[PDB]
């Protein structure tokens, strides 16, 4: 069975959010997937630098 | 918590094309490489195709390359298998995998291509001297049998069914029982049969 | 483009003993192998993958051993509730391959035992369609192999009969089998006498049962 | 006049898995260590000396280690003909100490099965000598937690039956017990109606096989 | 490629005194330090005696000096083992063990010390007919333990059976071996139990038919 494992962080805008989903996604369709998935997250940028 | 249930049974007449669908849940079904098996009756193994679910991207093996019509739906995660043609001498069963090391598998679709149809089993009796019933052409399979209404378990021998050369089932259903009790038990035979709907009780006495 | 062989072809062990199967490699299939078990009507689990971790939820017993070179799993202590058909099948290009193989097939062992032999007649409402059927019963035998031969007035008959086995009981180990003799009226009426003769390893002399038509 | 301490008790290992059996000392012994084995109704044999060595023609599923205290043997693999009682001792000063220890007991873990019920009557000859008795036997059950309850003309009595339980048997672990009743012929006489009871998980209700005075 | 056979069993009431042999073969007797273990039921094993066959050399336990004397010969090579008297409390079993590391043991010598009287087995047949296949013997009130039960002079030993025997009620005890076969079989192979009780010498063969 799966091990789930997070990856994933920061990127600059909502497209590239998009983009980097299915690069994470095209990444798991080759070798394996039954073994590990690792699923990715996001968050956009903040120009206060405390809340960042 | 996965599982892969299939759709129902069936067989058809030569020539037609026929769909099975193998439905999924308890997972993101756009995400794992769900494939097909078959398996003759009494034999191995064979692989069929494969198909990832995320942009229908699918590699069909060469032994049957350009004869299926595999896909899957994404809506309903229900992937499908189409024939188109030819589909006369494959009578078998199928299978859905999970992951390309087959960690879940489904239950079973037999598919049987022929060309007689639906008929109703004729049931005899066989008593002993100095007990059963047998029961012929029963189409199409399977036949189910329940002696006394499911009376006596022990001592029961329904062996499998065997196809004869006129396309017809046959089955045998025999149980053992002490001598002192013939005279005094009712022997009875009860077979129901869902493919043509027919349930009969058959009474089996001494000569 | 790999082909898989098998051996052994069918094995046998009492239970409690151990086993020792083989997936022969007809080329250095990397490191990718699996093995599975299937009963009778039923659809097979996953016991290895990668020819050397378990998955989940598969008891301790069942372990195996490969490095692209015919690997090999060992059921030790083979309980009553194993004992079904196994299978192999690697995976190295995927997907391109996919090629499974013939797996081998255990079976319990059991002392010797002798069947009992059964004749059943027709019941005179098959008769009455033009056909007869003659039925041969033969009850808790072992081991499988045995012969049966059915005599028409004392004459061999060749390619009118069907024979049925039945599939190893769970409690004593033992197998059932019929054999079906079936004809037309014109045949049934031309012959009186009929046998049912049997050989078997654990009987002393080939028995037979026999009848006569309309007695 | 070295004490010796054996913990565990009643290890319980599933037929594929291993143990840790312990044997830890009261001062410092080198390596003067020995363990043993014993089947039930048997004599134990010899199988590591040294804390470390093999005796010869042992397996390898056999290994043990330590020194100073808290000595330790790890069987690997436990198959399923080991169940039996184990022992350590130590032999320093010799020949004058020679103390052993307490020891383990293993006792392997199965899936849980369904017993069959037989009964016996009296044989015309504890008849003949006016002392009558009806014993009922099961067959290759698990666990051994079971109760058995007799019917003497439909009616439970007891006071005047006993039972007794087996090991558990070298090839299935399936312990067997038997049941007996031992009555006067005129107290046998005074009734017709014989039955045993029996209550287990393993069988879906409680079958039972009567028994009518007929002669 | 060494058996240390020992002495048949033993009963008797206390004041008496006994003797018992290890007699050895297969390898030069008088080189190895032979000795003797206790076990009484259900506790583990002890340690008695030992002695080098060589130099008629000996050593005891801590607490076992003078009950019981230790001897040799190197005729036959039997060690024997001297009980002085009585030791009512000394029902048990005795082993012969052979180098110190004891490797090969010996068979079971098991000493009775009681004051009731030796009883000869009585043994019972046991008629089936049901249909499923099993029969057995059965032992009636005797004494003393132990006895040995054997079928068809020990011709079938897969699925026997042999139940620890219980004192019921009179200081007696009883047994009840069991067996089943193929049910085709029952009318065409004869069955016997051969049993023999060693301390009253008896030895009856119950042989059984069907119901």
């Amino acid at each position: 069975d799966p091990k789930i494992v997070n990856i994933g962080a920061v990127l600059s805008t909502r497209k590239h959010e998009q983009m980097f989903r299915e690069a994470v996604n095209q990444a798991n369709k080759r070798h394996a997937s039954w073994k590990i998935q690792l699923n990715a997250t996001s968050v956009t940028h903040k120009p206060n630098a405390i809340q960042m | 918590q996965v599982q892969l249930v299939q759709s129902g049974a069936e067989a058809k007449k030569p020539g037609e094309s026929l769909k099975i669908s193998c439905k999924a849940s308890g997972y993101s079904f756009t995400t794992f490489w769900i494939g097909w098996v078959r398996q003759m009756p009494g034999s191995g193994l064979e692989w069929i195709g494969i198909i990832y679910p995320g942009d229908s991207d699918t590699r069909y093996s060469p032994s049957f390359q350009g004869h299926v019509t595999i896909s899957a739906d994404r809506s309903t995660s229900t992937a499908y298998l189409q024939w188109s043609s030819l589909k006369a001498s494959d009578t078998a069963m199928y299978y859905c995998a999970r992951s390309a090391v087959f960690d879940y598998w489904g239950q079973g679709t037999l598919v049987t291509v022929s060309s007689a149809s639906t008929k109703g089993p004729s049931v005899f009796p066989l008593a002993p001297s100095s007990l059963g019933c047998l029961v012929k052409d029963y189409f199409p399979e399977p036949v189910t049998v329940s002696w006394n209404s499911g009376a006596l378990t022990s001592g029961v021998h329904t062996f499998p069914a065997v196809l004869q050369s006129s396309g017809l089932y046959s089955l045998s259903s025999v149980v053992t029982v002490p001598s002192s009790s013939l005279g005094t038990q009712t022997y009875i035979c009860n077979v129901n049969h869902k493919p043509s709907n027919t349930k009969v009780d058959k009474k089996v006495e001494p000569k | 483009e790999i082909v898989m062989t098998q051996s052994p072809a069918t094995l046998s062990v009492s239970p409690g003993g151990r086993a020792t199967l083989s997936c022969r490699a007809s080329q250095s299939v990397s490191s990718n192998l699996a093995w599975y078990q299937q009963k009778p009507g039923q659809a097979p689990r996953l016991l290895i993958y990668g020819a050397s971790t378990r998955a989940t939820g598969i008891p301790v017993r069942f372990s195996g051993s490969g490095s692209g070179t015919e690997f090999t799993l060992t059921i030790s202590s083979l309980q009553s509730e194993d004992f079904a058909v196994y299978y192999c099948q690697q995976y190295n290009n995927w997907p391109t391959s996919w090629t499974f193989g013939q797996g081998t097939k255990v079976e319990i062992k059991r002392t010797v035992a002798a069947p009992s032999v059964f004749i059943f007649p027709p019941s005179d409402e098959q008769l009455k369609s033009g056909t007869a059927s003659v039925v041969c019963l033969l009850n808790n035998f072992y081991p499988r192999e045995a012969k049966v031969q059915w005599k028409v007035d004392n004459a061999l008959q060749s390619g009118n009969s069907q024979e049925s086995v039945t599939e190893q009981d769970s409690k004593d180990s033992t197998y059932s089998l019929s054999s079906t003799l079936t004809l037309s009226k014109a045949d049934y009426e031309k012959h009186k006498v009929y046998a049912c003769e049997v050989t078997h390893q654990g009987l002393s002399s080939p028995v037979t049962k026999s009848f006569n038509r309309g007695e």
